[PDB]
């Protein structure tokens, strides 16, 4: 529920699922949308954009706050959730289904092989 | 930082405790936009505990009143009639605003903010002293607002038969002790419901009680978007002490008549009043974003000359569906200004100070 098994994880506190087709689909975790409270609204980056890990890509705009998303991994933009235009509380909602952010196709091994996993985040949370 | 008697039910009902001002209090139980719904279509109810309520006793009470206060409680003639006003400073400027009850001749209650107690209390006792005045702070109560169109209905299940007498008819801005609940058809809502205080070893009990009749737990997240909507002043924002309240839309609480009753500020306001002043107006931004407090407000008369306010409040309106504000402006705007977000320039509309009137947008 909380920490889906099948997941990788940054921190930043987004999470990253592999597609068939190799590109990754990045939203943000239960934790990330909990201390978020409700989105009114996102500003998605443009697809066809690079980005480099650690890059400011995306704003959630909550009732309190304007808040960065970073990029988890370095490569580029392939696609983002046009959902959230209409419906930005799926981020709130679904955050690991119909409340994802963007897909990116990354463009570095290295930083992939740095990401957490289910277990490594669940340690972070518990962590503090 | 201090904590109500309620506390633990707000823990129970799934809340997110923040600081506020020394007390913490819940900013949600979960959804901000869910609890402000739940005030505006059915009932919602909020841990009002840390504003300090003073009663006041003596034949000297209404006399004192209409002297520290810019409303004019004179006009209180039925047993328990309140009004809202502001309390001044000699200069003019905005000590706080609050609520006051009339009971008997010799027996009003006051209701303040829980930022300015002390100030207002001390204010308060400076002041009363030579009118004789018996002062109570009743830190003995706890209050919970209950608030929203069956907010009445669902409050009043609770009620006996003797509380159910008490209230049954009572129209807006009234309060009434039925046995050790006080009942008020007060709120900062702009929806109807109640205020009710009780003892704060009776107040856990209650706020269960009221979650069972089906009154939404809501936090100070929904707090700030429903009175924002519905125009009501935020001490610290929309006013203070420099600020005058004909600056801050409290214009209609000042009651002028009649002209030979002196209070704390009249003179300053008279010569304000007749040198003009800047004004709070309403600001509604239809384009993507939120405006958010201390933005300057930008705009441009017939003759080509720039001239610039202030938002003293800034939201996101579930109810609208866009950003609103409170600003205050120099005389003479007029229907749109522009607003610095980030490093863009915003256009909105400006409107009266108020977004939602008896239910829906006033648009
Ligand atoms: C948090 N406040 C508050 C209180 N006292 C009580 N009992 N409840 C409160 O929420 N005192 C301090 C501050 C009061 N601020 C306000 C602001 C607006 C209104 C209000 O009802 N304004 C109406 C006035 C209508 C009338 O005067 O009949 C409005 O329509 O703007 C009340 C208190």
């Amino acid at each position: 529920s909380n920490v889906p098994a099948e997941l990788k994880y940054s921190k930043e506190h987004e999470w990253l699922r592999k597609e068939a087709d190799g590109t990754y689909t990045v939203g943000i975790t239960e934790h990330a949308q909990e201390l978020l409270g409700d989105m009114v609204f996102v500003d998605l980056p443009e697809v066809g954009a690079t980005v480099s890990a650690g890059d400011d890509c995306a704003v959630a705009e909550s009732v309190k706050a304007a808040s960065d998303i970073y990029a988890p991994v370095s490569g580029e933009i392939v696609a983002v959730n046009d959902a959230l235009s209409d419906s930005p509380e799926l981020v709130n909602s679904e955050p690991y289904a119909g409340g994802w952010i963007f897909k990116i196709k990354a463009s570095d091994e290295s930083e992939l092989e740095s990401l957490l996993d289910a277990t490594a985040y669940e340690a972070l949370l518990e962590d503090e | 930082a201090q904590q109500t008697p309620l506390y633990e039910q707000h823990t129970l009902c799934g809340a997110r405790m923040v600081d506020f001002h020394g007390w913490m209090m819940p900013l949600h139980y979960g959804s901000q936009i869910d609890e402000h719904h739940a005030v505006r279509t059915d009932a919602g109810m909020f841990d009002v505990s840390h504003m300090t309520i003073v009663d006041l006793r003596g034949s000297r009470t209404r006399e004192f009143l209409r002297y520290l206060l810019a409303n004019d409680v004179a006009k209180l003639t039925k047993s328990g009639k309140a009004l809202y006003s502001g309390m001044l400073n000699a200069s003019g400027g905005v000590i706080d605003d609050l609520i006051v009850y009339y009971f008997t001749e010799d027996f009003f209650r006051l209701v303040v903010n829980s930022a300015t107690r002390e100030k207002d209390l001390s204010w308060i006792t400076q002041h009363a002293e030579p009118f004789g005045i018996e002062i109570t702070v009743r830190d003995d109560l706890s209050m919970i607002a209950v608030q929203g169109p069956n907010a009445q209905a669902k409050a009043a299940t609770l009620f006996n038969d003797a509380q159910r007498q008490a209230v049954e008819g009572m129209k807006p801005f009234f309060g009434v002790q039925a046995g050790d609940l006080f009942i008020a058809t007060t709120g900062y809502t702009g929806e109807a419901g109640y205020e009710i205080a009780l003892p704060n070893e009776k107040a856990a009990d209650f706020w269960r009680a009221l979650v069972e009749a089906g009154v939404k737990p809501c936090g100070l997240g929904a707090r700030d978007t429903l009175r924002l909507e519905a125009g009501m002043n935020l001490y610290g924002q929309e006013m203070d002490e420099t600020i005058s309240p004909l600056a801050a839309n409290m214009g209609w609480t000042i009651a002028w008549e009649p002209a030979d009753r002196d209070f704390i500020g009249r003179e300053a306001l008279e010569v304000q009043r007749e040198h003009g002043t800047e004004k709070l107006v309403g600001l509604v931004m239809t384009e993507k974003g939120v405006l958010r407090n201390e933005l300057p407000v930008r705009f441009t008369d017939a003759q080509g000359n720039q001239h610039e306010g202030i938002i003293t409040s800034g939201t996101f309106s579930p109810t609208l569906g866009y950003s609103i504000a409170l600003a205050r402006v120099p005389e003479g705007i007029g229907e749109t200004a522009i607003v610095q977000i980030r490093n863009r320039e915003m256009p909105v509309k400006v409107t009266k100070p108020v977004f939602v009137r008896n239910g829906k947008a006033v648009a």
